[PDB]
């Protein structure tokens, strides 16, 4: 019935303080062709908007992404995954992202500005080298124009 | 990462 609707910490303080902090400044200063902002009343649960980079494979398309905040924040990384389907080597079909920055790179120094521009980064310079789907990975590498006849594809009928 | 599908 009453629900906090949030996650159950002792130190809330830290994590809420620098998320409205990335919240105000997001909204005044919005990465280019991104935005995002909380659901409903949680301030840990995010939503986003990309489009696909212009001059990508993704161009023309409309991406979601989910965006989770925990009681760690700004010390541990945010939970990011695509909702809508996309054709990329580094993305899995339930949208787990592989990028440095949201695990082993992370750094309280980064924004969520920062985690989508380097996301968008990702769409036009996919990185083979930690691939999270292999035949996309492996076309990727030694067919490239059918790689780009599939993102531009799954774009057209995922994406839109 | 964690999630690898072929």
């Amino acid at each position: 019935e009453v629900l906090f609707q949030g996650p159950n910490s002792k130190l809330l303080s830290t994590s809420a303080k620098r998320i409205q902090k990335e919240l105000a400044d997001i909204t005044l200063d919005p990465p280019p062709n991104s935005s995002a902002g909380p659901k409903g009343d949680n301030i840990y649960e995010w939503r986003s908007t990309i489009l696909g980079p212009p001059g990508s494979v993704y161009e023309g398309g409309v991406f979601f992404l989910d965006i989770t905040f925990t009681p760690e924040y700004p010390f541990k990384p945010p939970k990011v995954t695509f909702r809508t389907r996309i054709y990329h080597p580094n993305i899995n079909s339930q949208g787990v992202i592989c990028l440095d920055i949201l695990k082993d790179n992370w750094s309280p120094a980064l924004t969520i500005s920062k985690v989508l521009l380097s996301i968008s980064s990702l769409l036009t310079d996919p990185n083979p080298a930690d691939p999270l789907v292999g035949s996309i990975a492996t076309q990727y590498m030694t067919n490239r124009a059918e790689h780009d006849r599939m993102a531009r594809q799954w774009t057209k009928r995922y994406a839109t | 990462c964690e999630g690898y599908e072929s």
